[PDB]
């Protein structure tokens, strides 16, 4: 700011940047899809695991 | 002597000419907003995908 000698715009953009300092708001969308995915995955995983464990001993 | 004459003349008899801040604006890039937060929208919600995926690729692990 002390470089500029036309300074009446550095206060403008300083305050505008610090005003709009949140430039994007948070996203957590992986809490609805991740649990659903995890349920099907877990089910299938466990099914495979138990099935093959049984077969090994058979 | 001549130094004094020059000093006197220069300082006194003319100074800066007009020059407006408004005219300056044209020659500089002005501040503009960072429009859009740019929210991402949830993808693959529900077991619609899951049923599709379980069924769709049946290729077993080898």
């Amino acid at each position: 700011r002390s470089v500029l000698k036309n300074t009446s715009v550095i206060d403008k953009i300083e305050s505008y940047v610090k005003q709009y300092k949140p430039v994007k708001i948070d996203a957590s969308k992986q809490l609805q899809v991740i649990e659903s995915f995890e349920k099907h995955a877990m089910t299938n995983a466990k099914e495979t695991e138990s099935l093959v464990s049984k077969e090994l001993k058979d | 002597n001549v130094i004094q004459d020059l000093y006197l003349r220069e300082l006194k008899d003319t100074k800066l000419a007009p020059s407006t801040l408004q005219d300056a604006e044209g020659n500089v890039k002005p501040w503009n907003p960072p429009q859009k937060p740019n929210l991402p929208e949830l993808e693959l919600q529900g077991p619609e995908a899951l049923k599709a995926y379980t069924e769709q690729n049946v290729e077993t692990a080898h």
